[PDB]
């Protein structure tokens, strides 16, 4: 029978068609999944660049700030000595008064 | 037949639905990744700002501490200079006219602290200043060459002893004195 041979042919085309539809579906989703993964990987990279910029700025600003404060420290130390010089005499007489009978 | 057309349509519609759902799925996945990427970067930036602020705040704390450490150091050096000057003055004091009086006062205080004392001990150069005070009390006078800037009283037969020394008075009281000085000078 030619029916049996054409039934074989028809089975074959059904299968190729199911297969082709499944492969096209899979490709659409795998393409979107890959594009998604690249989008997020790129976004992580921007985030890491931004982080690095912040890290460099932290180092620089912390160093510049500790330098300004050291200079403020030096000056404040000078002010302490300068202000003590005015009443040095009084301080020495004060101690001698406390210590003598 | 009717059934054959129905089934042919079933196969077509199953394939059609598989393909439209795959497309809708692809678009949903991309849209989602877009929104996520955007949200992530904005959240991250805000978090970074906050961290940077805290970093600057810690640095500042460090700086202020550095200023405070400097002031404390400076005061310390001033206080030591005051101490050095006090000690130099005390060292010079025995050459001055009022030294005998200071010696007499140190002896009185030593006697107050050891009223049973039988002798006062002082440097040989200082004894003559105590002669009359000791005679009035009836207590003996003894020379100690290794002793200066002070007077000792001794009870019994050397059983007990009290020392009234200007350098030791300075040294023992310096912790509190330094606070009094700091209030006078600054605070
Ligand atoms: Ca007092
Ligand atoms: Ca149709
Ligand atoms: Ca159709
Ligand atoms: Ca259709
Ligand atoms: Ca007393």
């Amino acid at each position: 029978l030619g029916l049996i041979k054409s039934l074989a042919e028809k089975e074959k085309q059904l299968l190729e068609r199911l297969e082709a539809a499944k492969k096209e579906a899979e490709e659409r989703v795998k393409r979107a999944e890959a594009e998604a993964k690249a989008l997020l990987e790129e976004a992580e990279a921007k985030a890491k660049a931004l982080e690095a910029q912040y890290r460099e700025r932290e180092r620089a600003e912390t160093e510049a700030l500790l330098a300004r404060y050291r200079e403020r420290a030096e000056a404040e130390a000078k002010a302490v000595r300068e202000k003590a010089m005015a009443r040095l005499d009084e301080a020495v007489a004060l101690v001698l008064k406390e210590v003598l009978p | 037949s009717k059934l054959e057309a129905i089934l042919s349509q079933e196969v077509e519609a199953e394939i059609q639905a598989l393909l439209q759902e795959a497309e809708a799925k692809a678009e949903a996945v991309k849209r989602e990744a877009e929104e996520k990427a955007k949200a992530l970067l904005q959240a991250r930036e805000r978090a970074l700002e906050a961290q940077y602020r805290a970093a600057l705040r810690r640095a500042e704390s460090a700086g202020e501490l550095l200023v405070a450490t400097a002031r404390t150091q400076a005061r310390g050096e001033v206080l030591e200079e005051v101490r050095r000057r006090v000690r130099e003055a005390l060292e010079a004091l025995p050459q001055k006219p009022e030294w005998p009086e200071v010696v007499r006062k140190l002896a009185l205080e030593a006697l107050e602290a050891l009223p049973g004392a039988k002798a006062l001990v002082a440097n040989p150069e200082d004894l003559p200043h105590l002669e009359a005070l000791a005679r009035e009390r009836g207590v003996e006078l003894q020379a100690e060459p290794a002793l200066r800037l002070g007077v000792r009283a001794v009870g019994a037969e050397g059983k007990t002893q009290v020392e009234n020394s200007l350098l030791a008075r300075l040294d023992r009281a310096w912790d509190a004195l330094s606070s009094k000085v700091a209030q006078a000078l600054w605070g």
